[PDB]
Order: structure tokens, then C-alpha cells, then sequence
């Protein structure tokens, strides 16, 4: 509730084209994690490689790539935690992977 | 020529490559985590240390600084003689001569015949994509594993605080509301027994990695784009980066540190052949390696050279006893 | 040039680079760890030790104070003049001058050839991004290896107790011993802002001194003569009530005027022989190098000069330049 | 005016209100042993308390303070936001230079008030009187003792020692120059409490010129006539002009020095060369 | 539960405006693979505290709040009772992945 | 757990509302590798104890909490089984952990 | 370790509700590499003992136990005997910083 369009938005944001910089090593992360650390790892990564993504949206006019919001976090958060269940942390995960590849509004 | 260098160091009160702190009054030293076997079981010591990437930088500047007196220091940047460690960082897809004169990124014979700092440094250029790897490799510099076992570990740190002081034309500090400009920081000092081992693969001085050999009638050459005085002086350049290496031009705030710097004991290969690295001094039983390394490399046909300072290294292998590091430069260039 | 002064100075109940745990009425000396031979192996002592930040700050004193008699000494910063090292600190853009007009820090030559300060003693800009490496390289002030391993230890530190509602009492630490110093004036690029050191404009490298030789000269004059007070009694703090007693046990002076190494220090078990071995090495392989002593003893194919200080060899440096 | 002394006298059964280390010389040993010398901070005060007594008495020495005739000397202590002149107008420490022209032990001895920040080096460099080596080596008496004044500060406030208004380098007096001229005087005759009842003096030598030069070695080693030879033909060397004072000492030859018979006579001496 | 206060603060770190960054001490108490290096970097970020307080009350922002002392009691109890790395990664990599967040910080 | 005196009283002497803003003592408590600056560190922290309850006082502060005999017997006696520098940088880094926090400032 | 009763002799002279506020003894006591200088100031502060007692007994509340010899005694032949001044530095300034402590000295 929430965190799926923020998610993707973010994920496409790093994963998608008038940007040079395609890093699928933490989608691969975030996608093949049995155990809820590495998908944790992952998602932390791709939120970290924020700064890369603000400054080239500034240097070259794209509008400025949204963060999640904190509640989305949240979300996240609680059911990663609350599903100890591997099937489930799975699901969530490779549905994050899906999510790091969408056509969204981009570049004009 | 592939010039090794080893042996055990002494700094005393060194204050060399802090790590910042990362945003704090408090500045943090380098601390590097080592083993030490210590009898029958091993330890894990968290020691002041000087990185090698710093060590590769202030050979750099010893490097730039000592071949400006060379006839031949137009090829030296002008960015190099102000010590900077910058080479085609961020979208530098030009670079810029001593002469103000600007150099493509493309033929990267042109490239280090143009640039010393090419030459001896090798080069990054993400814009044109071009790689070039540093001739000169530094190793790291911590406090050898006798050092630690005597002083059972240890912290080699006193934290000594160092603050400002001012009058600005009215005889006080001044509260926040006017600047204050006095502050306090506290910078991390140490000391201890450490190795110093740089190697400097030389060899390749002028030779590019994309053509390195040349076969005109099927024999291996080395490629020199460059006419054989400009190499020769690059290479004494280099040999004498070695000098302030020990009498001690390393180290970070060296205006305000300037550790007393020398050299327990030294030992130097010339090897103008390709060679096995030689071991730094961070150990105990290291004598009997380099004794051996020595005595039995001469039987896989190697004219190796050895400089000895303060070693006795037996009596049967053959070595120059030696008390400095120029006498060293001039021996290594009288050759050459 | 670049010049080199090493030495032990023997001291005496002195006060010198003191601050304490917060404000505690004792007060420590700063005494920092260093490593001594001995017999039974490489050994770790606390001793009391001098920083180089001091050093280098009473080297800045010497300069300013030296600097003023000079004809040129206009050309320096109002942080100069109020014994202030303190350049370009929190938030600074802007610079403040002795004669009262301001200087915009646009780029290094403006000032280098306006602030003398700023070329001797280098200079750091928050704001502005400017940075320059100080050319006095200052070491620290550590007792000889002999010395501490002869001495005891006994923590080299005794600590005394001063007198002054408005009647508080504070201890202070006091050391002493034969301690060293080797300070180098790396001062070839005096005049030179680092972003352009050689113009190049007829495919030769040459100096770009952006004033005038007379001024350079003045520098030099005032920079090398600094080197006076650092053997009379102005190092260190607390000299209104401590001012520790200096007397130059051991001095060595290499000076050149192209690119030289340093000099092994005194703080050894076995130092002279060394010191005689790179002076003779770096006098053969070819570097213009005059060696002046005091209370030292040499060798054979070695230039010995028994001189008196440091001026009279700096003034016949500037006589024959 | 800057002048340094160094001297060594013989203090015998002295009561204070310390004990330090002296180093053994030579090369039998170089320990340490614990003597009852006199620290720096006495030498200081004695130094004040002839200041003040000195001071006071001239007629243009209205400006000192409260605590400075009963000899209590804190400098702007704890809770001391301001200070109480010595005819009673309570002056506000505001500026630095209305501190330098209001008071004058501030002036001579440095100040610090932490309340109101401000802050001034003292000119006075104390030593410390430390036993000579030999009365420990042949012991285990005289006692070493030195001191500098930096007169030329006298009335000029570390904020800024030059106006340059026509680029010119001048002092940055505040006082008027007959003020300045009789603190440099009763600074200068501040000399005679230390150098006079049961302590006598034994050896005495001065240096005293108006730029900035270089202190003695203090009268504590055993060969310090060399390095003093040393720094006599130095200065002299250099070029600016130096006046030397020797008392029961022979100093050197081939030189110019006053040999004065009376510690009044070197006073005096000091006194007319500024 | 008790990691928004903390994470809160650790967005505090770096952020819109906040013309001050430190990623080493996030780095460094995301990927704590060992039982320490993590108390490190949140010491660290407590140490830069002051200086983000000073900066909020000077530029533009309201003060920082520093995270609850019983919410860093209620960590180290957390930290002490885990034992396998699995659980102290996890604690880590959660703890500083609020560092990147869209708060409204300075309005 | 037997620990708010000795993260209180760090805290009052590290926070805002007491102008006196000693740093260094945490900055030498933080990062001990061995136990000598460890315990330099705590007697530089508990040496300013007189000063902040004579100057509480001095404005209308309630006086800090001096750490309890029983608190510091227990921190002695689990200090000295230190030899791997781990556990002892844990420790003394959990220290300056609780030495920040967001206490009821001087109320 | 025995060190409740020392440190409990030693708080008395250090801790409030007491005029005799020597603040040296303490600080001569914990920075002690040597034995000379930490057997000096166990000297005079043992030697200082009757001043606190007559203090004490003029206050109204009990003074301190009579010194005992065996802890001082195990005091000096555990710090002379271990050659490294690592323990004996680390037991001095433990022992030094064990008397800041506030308790019910003098109620």
C-alpha cells in the first residue's frame, strides 16, 4: 500500500536509460536473496546510489529522481521483519526486482 | 629496470595520514588491523598505519619534484609540479602541457611521451576510456610484528589537541555571533618500528602498454617512443624519488609534523630482469628468505645487484655495503 | 633555496605545549609515545614532547617580528601583526591587510604577492577552496634515545604547584632533557602561487616570482634570521612565567639552492655516522650542498666549519647570492 | 626597548609560600634530582610587586588598579567582568585599547578576562632561578637566573601595533609618550627587588637594544660563556646596535661593553639608553 | 518501532540542504560484519551531531532532535541478545537504510 | 540496566545547557584500543564532577547524577578479563554511545 | 579485586561535605608510569589521613576505617612486581578515579 509505485519509480530511476549508469549488480542482489539480510543490503544499496542520480538529473536538465517516502520504509520494514517465512521474503523480493524495470515517466 | 626496495623503519612522533574523522574536531589516524603470530596463539592488533596509495603520492611528488632540474622537464604537467594527485579525473577529456599547451587523449604512446606523469603513474581517463597502469607500486607501511610483540600490542596513540588563537583588532575571541575562528582539534600521534618496501617497475618507463614490443625480425624489444636521454633522466628522476622516500618528505601536515625519519636497516635490488617482489619489512624470520631469494637467484642467470644498510646477510652472498640512499641513486644510475 | 637546521638543545623545567583533561587544575605536557633500542628490544615510553605546531608558530613569530623592519614588511597580513596564525578561519572569504584595505582571494598570486604570510607559512580558505602547503616543514621536540633509556624514564615529568574570592590553585607538568629539532625552510617557491610554479613561456623552466627580487630577498631574510629566537628562549607557551632555558648541545645546517633531501635526527643510538654518510653521498652525487656545524664532531672528505649560529651564515647566503 | 639579563646570585635558607628538577651535566651522568629552586612564576611577581612599588610613587602612576597595590595580581579572575581602577573610576573592559590606556600592570604583565574574552601576551619573559650544574655535581649554593623585558610593546595593544595611515611603519602608541616613557622606566628600575636582603649578587650580564634579538643562555651550564661570545659577536655582526652590561664578569675581548660596579649604575644605564 | 528516532537522525546526516555529507559512518553501520564498527559509526554520527545542530539553528532548518536514550538502550540490548551475524547484519543494513529518505526537514 | 547515572551525567557533560562542551574526553573514552586510554578517558569524564554540581547552581540547574559505587564496581570488574581489543573497543565505544542522547536537558 | 575498600578511603577526602578539597593528590595518583611518584602520593595521602579524621569526627558523621596494611601492602607488591606499565598504569588511574564517586558519605 504505497510502496509498490515509489519503489518502482525509485528502482526505474536507477535502472533506466538517459542516465549511463546502469547498475544491475543490485538488482541481482535484491532479486537472489533467499534470507532477508542480503535483500536488506540491497535495497540499502540502490537507495544509497541516490546522490549519483540527484546530481546527474541536475547536470543534464532530467527532473530530479523522488526518494520513497519514510512510510514506505516503513512498510517495508514491517513485513520484511514480520514474514520470517522465505517463500514470502521471495515474493517480496523478486517483486522488487520486477519493479527495478519499468517504462516510467521519464525524460522529456 | 625493476628496482626493489625493503627493510625496517623507524618513525618516531609522526602525526603521517590521519583519516579525517570523518567531520569531527577529533581527527582520526589511519589505524590498519594486522596479525601477529604471537607464540602459541595468534592476534588481531588495530595499529596506526601510512597507507600505500599516500606513499605512491608523495613518490609522485619527489618524482615531479627532483625532474624539474632535468634539461628535459618540459614533458613534466605543470599540474605535477604543484603536487597535485589529479590525472583526467572528471571529464577531462584534454590534458594540459607545462607550456600551456593542450594534449589530446588518444595515442597513448603520444600520451606518456607527452606526460612524465603518464609515464611513471600511469593514467585513468574514464571520459576516452584510456588505463594505464603505475609503474611504481607502494606497499603499506605498518609497525613490524616484533614491535608489537615487545610492546604487547600497544596503542601508539597520545591525542595531543592543538587550538587557535585571536585578537582580530579588539584583544578577545569573540562569541559565535562574530565568527569565533578558534578551534579545537585534537589530531592523533604515533609512532613505532615500521617497513618501508616500494617497488619501482621502471622497466616500462616509455614503453606503452598497447604496443610494449616490437618484432622486426622475430626477437623481443622493448618499444621506446621516446629518444633515449628523455628515458634515461626519467628513470634518475625516479631513482632519486627514492632519496626523500627515506630521508622523509611522506606524511600528512608534514609543515607542522615532519617525523624524524630513518631507516633501521635497508636492503635494495637493481634486477633489471623481471623478479619476484621483494618481501616488506613487517616480520621475523624475513633474513632468512631474502638470504635465500638472493643466493639462489643468481642460479636462474639474474644479475642482481644488492645494496645492503645495517644487515650483516652473512658472508657468502655477495652485497654492497652501503650507508645512504643517493650513494644507492648513483650506483642504480651509473649503469644505466 | 631550500635550507635545513637540525639540533639538541638541552632544556630545563619547561612549560611548553600544556592543556590538560578539560579543566582539571593539573595540567599534562603532552606526553606522547615514542619508541627507543635499549637492550631488551624495541620499547614503548610516554615522554614528555614538544609539538611542531608550536614550532612552526613560533617560527611564524620570528618571522613577523623580523618581517616588520624589513622595508617590504607592509606586504603583510593584520593576522601577522597581532601574532595570529590563525588564516582564513571559520567563514572567512574575504582577507583582512595590515595597511587596512581588504583583498579578494580570487586566486593565489593576489595573495602571494600581497601576503607575505600567506607564501611563507601557506594558508587555508574554507569558503574560497584556496589551499598552499606551509614551507616551513617543523618537527617535533623529543629527548635522545640515550638520553631516555640512561634517564630511567621515572616519567621525565615532575608536577608544581602555583598559587593565585579570586584564589584558585593550579599544578603544572615540568620536563627537561636533551630534546631535538630539525626544521626545514623549503623556500624556493617563495613568490610562486602553486597554481602556476613555471610559466613556460619560452620552453624553459624558470621561477615565476610575482614580486620583485628585492622583496623575495627580504623574505628569505626575515624567514631564515626567524630561525634565532627558536635558540633563545621564544619556543614553546608559558614563557611570561616559564621561558625554559635553550643552550645548543649539537647543531648541523645543510643548505642548497636546488631540490635536497633531509637528514637523519639525533634520536638514536647511532646517528653521526650516518649523518656523516648522506652528507658526503648527497655532496658527491652533485647537489651544491654547504654544511655548517657546532659541537659536532666529522670526518675526512668532509667540510667542517666551526661557526658561531645561524645569521652570520644566513647573511653571507644572501652576500654571495 | 628590548633587554634581556641572566645572572647567577646565592640564595641561602629562602622561604616561599617549591622544589623542581635540576639535570646533571657532563657525561657521567645525565639524571635528574629533585632541588628546592625557585619557580618562574616568584620571579614574575617579584617583578610586579617592584613594578607597582616603582610605579605608583611617580606622579603620572594613577592608572594601575585595586588589587595591584595590596599586590594581588589575579588579572581579571573568576567573576571578574570588569576591573576597579586604583583612584576608583570602575572601567568597563570593552576594547583592548581602553585597557592599555587605563591600566598599566595589564600592560607590562599581559591580562585575561575570560568573561569579557580579552586577552594580551605579557611582554615580561620570567625564568626560572635554577641551581648550576656544578653546585650538584660537587654536592649533590648559586643558582642561575635570567630575564626578559619586551619594553617596545609598552603601550601597544596586540590588536594592531601599526595604523599605516601615509604606509608608514609606526607604533600604534594609545598613552601619552611622557606616560609611556615613565612605565618603561619603572619597569626598567623594577630590577632592584630581585637583585637586592640575604641573597647577594655574584654574576650578571645584559644585552639591551629596540629591535626584536635574541635572549641569552641563562646561567645554568658550565660553558655558557661561549655560547654568550657567541651571541654578543653575532648581534653585533648582524648590523643593528646592542649594548651590553657586565657585572663581577669578564665577558670577552676585542668588543665594546659597559662594566658596571652597581646594580643603580646599570638601572641608570637602562634607563638613559631608551 | 524503535528504529525511526535513530534512523530519523541518521536522515539527519544527509539530506536536502545540509550542506555537510557523511557517507563513510553510514557505510560503515550498514555493512557491520563484525560485532563493531557499527556503535563506531553511530558515535561518529553522534559526535557530527553538534555541528547539524549548530548548522540548523545558523541556516535554515529547525534543531535536530537526537535519538531517545532508551531507544539506544533498546539497540545495544538488541545487539547484545543477537549473536549469528545474520541477525546483527540485518540490524545494521536497517538501521542506517533510513539515512535515504524524503523527509521535510527545512521548510 | 544499571546504567542511567553514567549515561546521564555523560550526557550532562556533553550537551547543550551547561556551556563548559568537553569533547575530547569522548573523543579518548570512543576509540581505546587498550585499556590505558579507556580509563584516561573515564577519569577525564568524572574529573569535571565537581564543577558541574557546584555550577548547577550557579544558574538553576538541577544537580547531574554522580555514577553510582556499585555501577563503577561492576564496569571495574568487568574490565579487567580484557585482552582481546574487540570486546574492550565494544565497550568503550558503547560508553561514548550512551555518552550522546537527548535527556531531559537541565529542566 | 579489593578495590571497594581503598576507593572508598580514598572518596572521603575528594568528596563533598568536606573543606579539605585536594584535587592533586588524585591526578599525582592515576598518571604514574613510575613507582617513586605513586609511592610519594599514597605517602601523603596516607600521611593527610588525620586531617580527614578530625575533620570527619568534627562534622559529626563516622570517619574512615583505620588504614589497613595488608591492601596497601598487596597495593605495592602487585604494582612494583609487574615489570610493563601497562597494569600498573591501568590499576593507579583505577584507583585514582575510584574515589569520584557520591554517595551517603556524611549525611
Amino acid at each position: 500500500g504505497g510502496w509498490i509505485r515509489n519503489i518502482g519509480r525509485y528502482l526505474s530511476y536507477l535502472v533506466d536509460d538517459t542516465f549511463e549508469e546502469y547498475a544491475y549488480d543490485v538488482v541481482d542482489g535484491i532479486a537472489k536473496a533467499r534470507t532477508q539480510e542480503e535483500l536488506l543490503e540491497g535495497v540499502y544499496k540502490a537507495l544509497r546510489l541516490a546522490p549519483k542520480l540527484k546530481k546527474k538529473a541536475e547536470s543534464k536538465g532530467c527532473p530530479p529522481p523522488r526518494i520513497p517516502s519514510p512510510e514506505d520504509i516503513e512498510a517495508l520494514e514491517e513485513k520484511v521483519e514480520q514474514l520470517s517465512n522465505p517463500k514470502d521474503l521471495r515474493k517480496l523480493a523478486v517483486s522488487l526486482a520486477l519493479w527495478a524495470f519499468a517504462s516510467w515517466n521519464n525524460c522529456p | 629496470m625493476y628496482v626493489r626496495i625493503s627493510g625496517r623503519i623507524r618513525l618516531n612522533a609522526h602525526s603521517l595520514n590521519a583519516q579525517g574523522g570523518g567531520g569531527t574536531n577529533y581527527i582520526e589516524i589511519t589505524k590498519t588491523k594486522v596479525t601477529v603470530r604471537t607464540e602459541n596463539g595468534w592476534t588481531v592488533v588495530e595499529v596506526p598505519a601510512i597507507t600505500g596509495n599516500m606513499l605512491k603520492h608523495w613518490h609522485f611528488v619527489g618524482f615531479v619534484d627532483y625532474f624539474k632540474t632535468t634539461p628535459y622537464g618540459v614533458n613534466l604537467t605543470e599540474r605535477a609540479l604543484r603536487y597535485n594527485g589529479t590525472r583526467f579525473g572528471q571529464g577531462e577529456t584534454t590534458a594540459t602541457k607545462a607550456n600551456g599547451a593542450t594534449v589530446q587523449l588518444n595515442d597513448e604512446a603520444t600520451i606518456i611521451k607527452e606526460l612524465a606523469d603518464a609515464d611513471v603513474h600511469g593514467f585513468l581517463a574514464p571520459k576516452t576510456g584510456r588505463r594505464r597502469v603505475s609503474l611504481v607500486k607502494a606497499s603499506f607501511i605498518l609497525p613490524t610484528e616484533d614491535f608489537i610483540k615487545e610492546v604487547e600490542g600497544e596503542r601508539l596513540i597520545t591525542a595531543i589537541k592543538h587550538n587557535r588563537v585571536d585578537v582580530d583588532e579588539k584583544g578577545a575571541i569573540g562569541s559565535s555571533k562574530e565568527g569565533t575562528a578558534q578551534m579545537l582539534f585534537s589530531r592523533e600521534y604515533a609512532t613505532g618500528l615500521y617497513g618501508f618496501s616500494i617497488v619501482l617497475d621502471l622497466g616500462l618507463v616509455g614503453i606503452p602498454q598497447g604496443l610494449p614490443v616490437k618484432f622486426e625480425e622475430n626477437q623481443p624489444r622493448p618499444n621506446i617512443v621516446i629518444d633515449p636521454n628523455e628515458r634515461k633522466a626519467r628513470i634518475e628522476s625516479a631513482l632519486k624519488a627514492l632519496i626523500p622516500m627515506l630521508s622523509g618528505y611522506i606524511g600528512a601536515n608534514l609543515a607542522r609534523s615532519f617525523p624524524v625519519f630513518k631507516v633501521e636497516e635497508l636492503v635494495a635490488i637493481a634486477s633489471e630482469g623481471p623478479i619476484p617482489a621483494l618481501v616488506h619489512g613487517f616480520y621475523e624470520d624475513y633474513i632468512e628468505a631474502n638470504r635465500s631469494i638472493i643466493k639462489n637467484a643468481r642460479a636462474l642467470g639474474f644479475n642482481i645487484e644488492v645494496f645492503t644498510y645495517n644487515v650483516d646477510l652473512g658472508e657468502d652472498i655477495e652485497a654492497t655495503k652501503v650507508s645512504s640512499v643517493e650513494e644507492l641513486v648513483a650506483n642504480l644510475v651509473k649503469m644505466v
